[PDB]
């Protein structure tokens, strides 16, 4: 029960779903500034389906992992996670957050991947905006299903299978 | 013990000794190349020269390490003159050195590399390096010739560390290499043409240069990367 | 100045020559070196009609009977020289302009060399 | 110069004076008589006390007093209607065994956080303190870290086939008292500094 | 009541969990709590070389990054003693000045969004672009540089910097003075801000505020004057101040701040021509690569310095500066090994916020957000 | 007070019918200088030849070490590459490369050399350890780029220019005002 099961539906639906994707952001880095960036000012996103671009998972399902983080930050983040609706992705965004860039220590939390699944890395700190935008498109044509991986393989069209989802 | 001083400190250290290692125990220190640990010393990387006062001055830079100590003696190392000859030595050195440094797996483990950076550096505050006089071609001899079924030999490596073949002398008192060639057209060899001797391979330890290397791990690894771990043998009930 | 091309050259030439002669005998041949200024070229100008520092004619004991280098492309005194190892023999190619190659001030030629080649290889012969 | 009313006590009270060619100063305190003393300065007409790193030699190729040393730094403003520009350091050697200290939260309120990082960081309690909390770090992580003592962190990096690095032995870096490959060093190696 | 205002909320992203002891219509104090993001970097650091640690200094400071970078490079240059080129200086101070230009540009980007209208933010970052696409032509990375290299920067400037550098001064004037024109007019704008934001510039020496909080109070406390560190000197310029700890104040100081950059650009350009870009001494500095083709010492250096890197001599050094974020200076004890055996980081922004349950004494709850804003953040300061 | 208010609308205004400044990807080419840094590319001799030796110089100037380096002695006959030594193995984690540059710097071979390239984002963690030969000059794109130019028969488009080459860079040739 989510649009699904019959060839019009689910093609609907998740042109519905893909073209609608209402940006979480989870800024704690550099990756803001450049997300701000990002969002205006040469480069648009409202012609991706976002108004969204602010603090509330009760305006989005697509969550941004935006920047180097902490220890502290893990339960944090999972509850953040767990605070959204059912049918939600998880871009890890950038180096900084994929893994762990040019840090080796305790108190850092490398391969952010750990704390919540992942469906979409975009490595570089800093990437460029535009990379973002690439990989959105992915994300956008990966949701749809009209993906793999590089040796081929198939995979589900949500983050939200990889580990429990709530 | 006699009574030493280098430079501004002086130590105790009893007669006999070289003041090489009085030197290094008065925490002054100076380019080596020749002589070493568990070894006979020879003049020839002539590194060790200093001046002393004993007070007056040599008129020659005597090699430390090869004199003996003197009671209430000065020991000059911070000279500006010697760091000046240093450098001097070294770009001597660096004649035919060939220029190798990336292959070089002597690399890390380039004492001679160290040395160099140490205690070199052109006599001029600057406001243009130099890096030579030199500019005309250097030797080219021999290379890549397996000296051993272990140990490849790249003859213009060798400095002309003489350490291996008297190390043959003076530790298994059993020979198998000799200088050819006189003068610079000298080169080290074997006649064995491979070395049926017991202990070896100690050798590619004393190159003080990349010339003796085990190939078996030739282009396999960089020096520095290595975990060097400390261990024990037991190979042997040694 | 441009002697330098006729030189490389020549130095291809007489490279050429200790080919065919390896291969003519059989002999083993070894390339030894490249040039600095190939490695550490990068984007500055390389032109050198090979790309070849330094090679010989081993004995096929990996040790030479013949060893063949060329000096490199700024570095002063160019000249080819040859050494034949254990004999002291030191060749110094010249080139001559109005005259071609010579060795010492005799013009070089092919048989020349091929008389050093089995003069040493049939001498030393170490293996 | 403010700062000269301030040395010719300090040599009157025999206090050794740190100088490096570079121009920053330190003055060498027992724990006691510290508070007092900068008590004193304040009043002398020290503006701003800036820092206060806390010092662990834990492992230092020289000797040293003690394992812990704090530095204060104070100044004088002298874009304020008062000071002279008088910046200076105040070391003041620390036993390991007793972490203690009187506070200087009340000379300056900016002290309060600053010397909570160095409990935090190193193990040191500022007598006198309101609050000990981490304010930058878990309290699930113990031990007072960032210590040379305290554990370093590293995890292997990972490529095709599993292949890995370990990062603290692939380092090629060195400490002085570290020797590397080389079995003894002098020259540039053993440091350099200019003066032309 | 104790309301707990926690991290990233709503676009403030700091990891902010603030007890905030209201009177249910007042804030009566702010315990900060904070401290949420750390990484220990002046650790890490030590298990770094000296090259190496120039990638984390700009790793900090997501506004002018430069400045980090330049107090580093400073200390260690005054250190083993070594010297900079005019032009290098040159150099150094114009992409020093673009990037607190920059900075502003975050801040008053950032002021406007936080809260009031939020349009304005958008041009200010259509500014910044320029900025960064300055930084790109030049250092080939938006912002994060390695320019700066020691004995001064690493390579020659490009022809085509010197264009669009004249262009965007051009342009500017005008366009700062737009921005200022939202601000002084809008009676809205005096009804948020001049009330709030109070403390006495006693009180601001006492719980550590440093300049543009300081000279936010109008108190004069320019670093670059009063421990005036290279080219400085002998560049005209004054101090920009206020004359009250308020919102209101600080908001106006940045734009003439921007000014005056804008003229030490205008300086700089004159006084700037062809020359060495960084130190020669090759012992100290590694050598040009067009060259190992050449000497094998070279060679042995060039390698050298790169793997190892050098051996500074032991000691212990600070350097005092202005960054436009504040006091801003390294405490680097290095025992002369191929890293320091310590990195202490002098971070104003952290000492400025020590003073936030002062700040924000008795407020307004709604006031608060942007008190807390008005003092700019950068959480690398803080969580270090 | 209210005058501004009138202002600030007015200037806005003349925004509004400001045909706009933004450039829309990827739909005309982003704009880059030739200094920029995209993903490393592996250069080669118009000799055939692969200028890298296996320098490994940048494994030491990486402090992520992001780069694992099998390393080898290089073909008597068939060297494929000119020097003694080679790469067996040159792979990168690009999950935490630093693009030093310093690499760069540090490389003799002037191997690596940094591209125009940032159209890299894929789902799986172990796909993103780029590969020896994706990170040649010899490549038409990015992995998962050319990896969809295939299962959709697509040809390529990188969406960048620059003004013109970067020297360093001098086999590939990118878009340059003249491509996208
Ligand atoms: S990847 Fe780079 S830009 Fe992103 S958070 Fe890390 S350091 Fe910042
Ligand atoms: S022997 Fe030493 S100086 Fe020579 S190429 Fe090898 S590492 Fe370099
Ligand atoms: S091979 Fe090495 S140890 Fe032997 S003489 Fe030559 S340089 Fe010295
Ligand atoms: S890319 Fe350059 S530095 Fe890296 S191994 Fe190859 S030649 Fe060496
Ligand atoms: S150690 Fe060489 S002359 Fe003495």
């Amino acid at each position: 029960r989510e649009g699904i099961l019959f060839t019009t539906l689910e093609k609907l639906v998740a042109w519905g779903r893909s073209n609608s994707l209402w940006p979480a952001t989870f800024g704690l880095a550099c990756c803001a500034i450049e997300m701000m960036a990002s969002t205006d000012a040469r480069n648009d996103l409202a012609r991706f389906g976002s108004e969204v671009f602010r603090a509330s998972p009760r305006q989005a399902d697509v969550m941004i992992v935006a920047g180097r983080l902490s220890k502290k930050m893990a339960p944090v983040m999972r509850r953040v996670w767990e605070q959204m609706p059912d049918p939600k992705w998880v871009i890890s965004m950038g180096a900084c957050a994929s893994s762990g860039g040019m840090f080796n220590n305790y108190a850092i939390v490398q391969n952010v991947d750990s704390v919540v699944p992942v469906d979409v890395y975009v490595p570089g700190c800093p990437p460029r905006p535009e990379a973002l935008i690439y990989a959105v498109m992915q994300l956008q044509k990966k949701v749809r299903g009209q993906a793999y991986n590089e040796r081929g393989e198939r995979l589900p069209p949500v983050a939200a299978w990889k580990r429990t989802r709530g | 013990m006699v009574r030493v001083k280098v430079n501004d400190r002086i130590v105790e250290v009893p007669p006999g000794t070289s003041v090489m290692d009085a030197v290094f125990h008065a925490g002054y220190d100076v380019p080596l190349f020749c002589s070493e640990k568990h070894l006979s010393p020879i003049g020839a990387c002539r590194m060790c020269l200093v001046r002393i006062g004993l007070i007056q001055w040599q008129p020659k830079l005597a090699a430390s390490c090869v004199t003996a100590v003197a009671d209430g003696m000065v020991v000059d190392t911070l000279s500006d003159v010697v760091r000046e000859a240093q450098a001097g030595m070294v770009e001597f050195t660096l004649l035919n050195h060939p220029l190798d440094c990336p292959t070089c797996d002597k690399g890390g483990a380039c004492e001679l590399q160290d040395r160099t950076v140490e205690y070199g550096l052109y006599e001029k505050p600057l406001e243009l390096p130099v890096y030579t006089r030199f500019e005309f071609t250097r030797r080219h001899v021999d290379k890549h010739h397996p000296l051993s079924p272990f140990v490849i030999l790249d003859r213009e490596r060798c400095i002309h560390c003489k350490r291996c073949v008297r190390y043959f002398e003076e530790v298994p008192g059993d020979e198998v290499l000799d200088f050819i060639e006189r003068g610079v057209h000298t080169f080290i060899g074997t006649m064995d043409f491979g070395l049926p001797s017991g202990f070896s391979g100690n050798i590619t330890d004393i190159c003080p240069v990349g010339a003796l290397l085990d190939l078996t791990a030739r282009f396999r690894a960089r020096n520095w990367e290595m975990e060097e771990t400390p261990t024990t043998c037991a190979l042997c009930p040694v | 100045a441009s002697s330098e091309r006729e030189l490389y050259e020549a130095w291809v030439e007489l490279l050429s020559w200790m080919r065919e002669y390896a291969q003519a005998k059989g002999v083993r041949f070894e390339k030894e070196a490249d040039f600095p200024d190939f490695i550490y070229r990068m984007e500055r100008p390389y032109d050198l009609p090979t790309t070849i520092m330094t090679a010989s004619l081993s004995d096929g004991l990996g040790e030479p009977f013949l060893l063949a280098d060329v000096s490199p492309r700024h570095a002063k005194l160019k000249r080819i020289g040859l050494r034949l190892p254990r004999a002291h023999i030191h060749l110094h190619a010249h080139y001559e302009p109005g005259k071609g190659l010579v060795t010492g001030k005799i013009p070089l030629t092919k048989e020349r060399f091929f008389a050093l080649a089995d003069r040493a290889r049939e001498a030393l012969a170490f293996a | 110069m403010r700062l000269e009313r301030v040395l010719e006590e300090a040599r009157a009270k025999g206090y050794p004076i740190e100088d490096n060619g570079l121009g920053n100063l330190w003055v060498v305190l027992p724990r006691e008589r510290f508070k007092e003393e900068m008590a004193h300065y304040k009043a002398m007409g020290f503006n701003f006390l800036a820092d206060i790193v806390g010092l662990d030699y834990l492992t230092y190729p020289d000797p040293r007093p003690e394992r812990f040393a704090v530095v204060y730094e104070l100044v004088s403003l002298p874009g304020w209607k008062d000071g002279d520009g008088s910046r200076f350091f105040v070391r003041v050697y620390v036993p390991e065994e007793d972490p203690r200290l009187p506070t200087v939260t009340d000379l300056w309120g900016s002290a309060n956080f600053l010397e909570r990082e160095v409990y935090d960081l190193f193990g040191i309690v500022f007598e006198g303190h309101p609050d000990l909390r981490k304010i930058l770090t878990p309290e699930d992580l113990e031990g007072h870290p960032l210590r040379k003592d305290y554990p370093l962190g590293e995890t292997p990096t990972l490529f095709r086939e599993g292949r890995y690095i370990i990062p603290a032995e692939f380092r090629a870096a060195l400490t002085g008292k570290d020797p590397g490959l080389t079995f003894y060093k002098g020259g540039s190696r053993k440091g350099y500094r200019s003066l032309w | 009541m104790t309301l707990n205002v926690g991290p990233q909320h709503p676009s403030t992203h700091g990891v902010l969990r603030l007890m905030v002891t209201l009177s249910g219509e007042e804030v009566l104090e702010v315990v900060p709590h904070i401290g949420y993001l750390h990484t220990g970097f002046e650790k890490t650091m030590e298990h770094r070389t000296y090259l190496q640690n120039i990638t984390y200094t700009p790793r900090m400071d997501y506004l002018h990054s430069f400045a980090h970078d330049l107090a580093y490079a400073l200390a260690v240059e005054k250190l083993l003693g070594a010297v900079v080129p005019p032009r290098a200086e040159t150099i150094r101070v114009i992409l020093n000045e673009l990037s607190r230009l920059a900075s502003h540009l975050v801040f008053l980007g950032t002021g406007l969004l936080d809260l009031g209208a939020l349009t304005p933010f958008f041009y200010a970052f259509r500014e910044r672009e320029t900025i960064l696409d300055l930084f790109e032509w030049v250092t080939g990375q938006r912002f994060h540089h390695n320019y700066i290299r020691i004995g001064g920067v690493k390579e020659d400037l490009p022809e085509e910097f010197v264009p669009e550098l004249k262009k965007l001064l051009e342009v500017l004037p005008h366009r700062i003075d737009e921005y200022e024109a939202l601000f002084a007019e809008s009676p809205i704008f005096y009804e948020r801000a001049r009330g709030v934001g109070v403390i006495p510039p006693e009180v601001a020496i006492d719980l550590g505020l440093t300049g543009g909080s300081l000279r936010a109070s109008g108190v004069n406390y320019d670093v670059r004057k009063a421990y005036p560190y290279s080219g400085y000197e002998t560049y005209t310029f004054d101090v920009p101040l206020g004359e009250r700890g308020d919102v209101f104040d600080r908001m106006l100081v940045r734009i003439r701040e921007m000014r005056e950059s804008v003229k030490i650009i205008k300086q700089a350009l004159e006084r700037l021509e062809p020359g060495p870009v960084r130190d020669p001494n090759p012992q100290i500095t590694p050598p040009p690569r067009h060259l190992l083709e050449t000497s094998m010492e070279a060679v042995i250096y060039h390698f050298k310095h790169y793997t190892e890197g050098f051996h500074p001599p032991k000691g212990e050094v600070y350097v005092p500066t202005e960054s436009a974020r504040g006091e801003l200076g390294y405490y680097i004890v290095s025992d002369g090994g191929s890293m320091p055996y310590r990195v202490k980081v002098r971070a104003p922004s952290f000492v400025n916020l020590q003073s936030l349950p002062y700040a924000c004494k008795g407020e307004q709850v709604p006031d608060m957000v942007a008190i807390i804003a008005s003092l700019d953040p950068v959480m690398g300061d803080v969580d270090r | 007070t209210l005058k501004a208010l009138a202002q600030s609308l007015g200037i806005t205004l003349k925004y509004l019918f400001s045909k706009p400044v933004t450039v829309p990807y990827p739909d005309a080419p982003v704009a880059l200088k030739p200094r920029f840094h995209g993903r490393h590319v592996l250069t080669r001799h118009p000799n055939g030849l692969e200028k890298c030796i296996g320098c490994s110089l940048c494994a030491a100037a990486c402090p992520a070490y992001a780069i694992y380096v099998e390393p080898a002695e290089n073909d008597p006959e068939n060297p494929v590459s000119a020097g003694e030594r080679y790469a067996k193995v040159y792979e990168i984690n690009m999950l935490r490369c630093i693009f030093c540059g310093l690499c760069e710097e540090a490389c003799p071979t002037g191997a690596i050399v940094l591209g125009y390239d940032f159209e890299m984002a894929d789902y799986e963690y172990s796909d993103l350890v780029y590969g020896k030969e994706d990170m040649l000059v010899d490549v038409v794109g990015t992995k998962p780029q050319r990896r969809e130019a295939k299962r959709t028969g697509k040809p390529v488009k990188v969406g960048y220019v620059v003004p013109y080459v970067r020297p360093e860079l001098e086999g590939f040739k990118a878009p340059t005002e003249g491509g996208k």
